[PDB]
């Protein structure tokens, strides 16, 4: 992976024609987002009042 | 600390762009090949960039090499108990005429027992012939129905962790430092991939090493008592009944209940017993305390002495007298990594200060070097006989490296550059000689041993008779000092045989 | 090493877990990890196996 929607991301000295692509990704309120292909994920309840 | 053994197999090899306007890289990708070194050193990695300079390193750190061996299977064998009940009724009707199951009827609960539990567990619905008449509560001369059903039970909750292997292929731990600033920890197996982390991918070669008695042998442990054992173990579902191999299941917090979905057992594993509507069920299951060749934490089985070497993802480890096995190169592979380079390197000096360090041995000779620049770490020391890198500070401080010298009398002149500014040094000291270690009772290896030098073997006429008293003026003293002591003891022996001869 | 063309029987990847951890551990051997593995130069027997 080189540019995703015209944003630099690798170094490649060169750009493709757009393809899609299927991956994992998450927010952590920045500015760019993080892909990531191998995770762990648990659910936990912890009985919070906003629930 | 030191290092040695330089590769430098991919230099100039980038196609890089302006670095994100002053100075960056992009990926670096090739091949390189690291010879074995002895438990307790460092293997760097130094990279060449055409227009940089110098770059950083990558140090590879070993501390022990131990004897474990694979992973075939993954299982948790629980401990179970004799649990069994039954129910004496009458026929009163049709369903019990002549035997219980027509023809194929296995299904023995008619919504009485308490087989649907959640702690039951496995058990097999079988039934039998009971009394029939008055003595035993009924009104008819005919057998009645009664049913049993028997299943196994863990009070305690004792959880055990088997591993078969038999492979023992050799292994060693790796501490690796990214040039970036990041160490982590990994244990690279003989020929097999190690979680490769950021396209590097080093590992760790054997030289298929035999075992004298090591045939059927595991790696059994304990989990509340931490307790370890060797003793031969089963294999994967397919198994006999009558040594380890018992009713497994799926994981450690699935072994707590003996249920269905993920336990698995053959068959014949409680016996079933009854005289009359009793149904009593007796213990076959043994301990593991039970089968033959049942060792313990301390085990000396042959040459190899295992011990419980604390480590993590293995606790299984054993190490012979000194082996000096032939080889245990490594091989390193990239795929993608970043790095930094400064290019902006300034006027740089250093100096010798201290020298001292055995003879051409294991530890080497360690000398002080003092260095003072502006750039943090940008330093390569490259002489004839041995070459070592290593990395500085900013500012003015103290560093200490080894290198590999052949010769008492230290005296030559070294070429030291940091960056891309070069200047001389000089070594001038003594050193001294030492030999392979001796064994002593009461002392055990721990991991290994790599080699020891033992080649020339033979006295320097040199560095020996020199700190006994120009050749010339050497052998006359020595000439007069031998016919000095061959005067002396031509005079004790003829005051001797005087001596013997009279006085009889 | 996507299905459809790729072709494993069983037994190649281990599972092991003790509290919802589930790692897996490696057990593939390379190339340069069985017996009997020559190089280019080889001289076994009068044959000299060159390239
Ligand atoms: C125990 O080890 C001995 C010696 O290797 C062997 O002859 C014997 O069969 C082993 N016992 C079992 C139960 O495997
Ligand atoms: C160099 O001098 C002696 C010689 O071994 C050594 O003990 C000392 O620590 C060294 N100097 C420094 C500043 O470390
Ligand atoms: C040099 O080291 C100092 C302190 O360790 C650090 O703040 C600085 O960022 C380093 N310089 C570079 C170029 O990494
Ligand atoms: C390697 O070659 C020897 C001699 O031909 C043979 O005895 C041995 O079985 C071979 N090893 C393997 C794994 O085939």
């Amino acid at each position: 992976i080189c540019k995703i929607d015209g944003v630099v991301f690798n170094q490649c000295e060169g750009e493709s024609l757009p393809q899609p692509f299927d991956v994992a990704w998450m927010d952590v309120g920045h500015s760019h987002k993080i892909i990531m292909r191998e995770h762990k994920t648990k659910w936990v309840q912890e009985s919070s009042s906003k629930d | 600390e030191s290092c040695d053994e330089m590769v430098h197999a991919d230099s100039k090899l980038v196609s890089c762009r302006q670095g994100s306007g002053n100075m960056k890289e992009c990926v670096t990708t090739g091949r390189a090949l690291l010879p074995a070194v002895n438990p307790g050193q460092e293997a760097c990695l130094h990279f060449t960039a055409p227009g940089s300079p110098d770059s950083k390193c990558l140090k590879i750190k070993v501390k022990r090499i131990n004897l474990k061996c694979k992973k075939s299977s993954s299982y948790f064998v629980p401990d179970a108990r004799s649990r069994c009940t039954s129910v004496r009724r009458c026929r009163w009707a049709g369903d019990c005429q002549s035997g219980c199951p027509p023809h194929s009827t296995s299904n023995s609960f008619s919504d009485d027992w308490a087989g649907k539990m959640d702690r039951a567990g496995l058990g097999f619905s079988g039934c039998s012939d009971g009394c029939g008449g008055a003595a035993c509560g009924c009104f008819n001369a005919a057998p009645s129905c009664i049913f049993w059903r028997k299943w196994v039970e863990n009070p305690h909750g004792i959880i055990w962790k088997v591993s078969p292997c038999a492979a023992w292929v050799p292994s060693a731990v790796i501490e690796l430092t990214m040039p970036s600033g990041e160490v982590r920890t990994f244990h690279p197996m003989s020929g097999i991939p190690t979680q490769v982390f950021k396209g590097v991918s080093v590992t760790y070669l054997g030289s298929d090493m035999e075992v004298s008695g090591l045939t059927d042998l595991c790696e059994i442990e304990e989990l509340k008592s931490k307790k370890l054992a060797l003793a031969p173990c089963n294999q994967a579902g397919m198994g006999v009944v009558g040594k380890v191999g018992e009713i497994q299941c799926s994981s450690e917090e699935s072994a707590r209940t003996i249920k269905k979905d993920g336990c698995i057992w053959n068959a014949d594993l409680v016996g079933i017993e009854l005289r009359v509507d009793d149904a009593v069920c007796y213990s076959k299951i043994t301990s593991v305390e039970a089968v033959a060749n049942y060792s313990a934490i301390p085990t000396t089985i042959g040459g190899l002495r295992f011990e419980r070497s604390h480590d993590s993802l293995g606790k299984i480890s054993g190490s012979p007298l000194d082996i000096t096995a032939i080889r245990g190169s490594f091989s390193v592979n990239y795929r993608g990594l970043r790095l930094s380079l400064s290019e902006i390197t300034a006027t740089c000096t250093g100096e010798v200060t201290n020298v001292s360090g055995c003879y051409s041995c294991m530890t080497g000779a360690k000398v002080s070097i003092k260095l003072h620049s502006s750039k943090n770490s940008t330093a390569h020391v490259r002489c004839k006989g041995d070459e070592t890198a290593f990395s500085v500070l900013e500012g003015v401080h103290s560093y200490t490296v080894s290198l590999s010298f052949d010769h008492a009398v230290v005296d030559e002149q070294c070429q030291l550059n940091c960056g891309g500014h070069e200047s001389q040094v000089t070594l001038k000291g003594n050193l001294i000689f030492l030999d392979v270690p001796k064994f002593v009772d009461g002392s055990y290896m721990q991991t290994y041993h790599s080699s020891v030098p033992t080649g020339a073997n033979i006295p320097s006429p040199t560095d020996w008779l020199n700190a006994l008293f120009r050749w010339i003026l050497g052998v006359i003293g020595v000439l007069l000092g031998g016919l000095a002591l061959f005067f002396l003891i031509m005079s004790l022996f003829k005051l001797g045989t005087k001596q013997v001869f009279r006085s009889r």
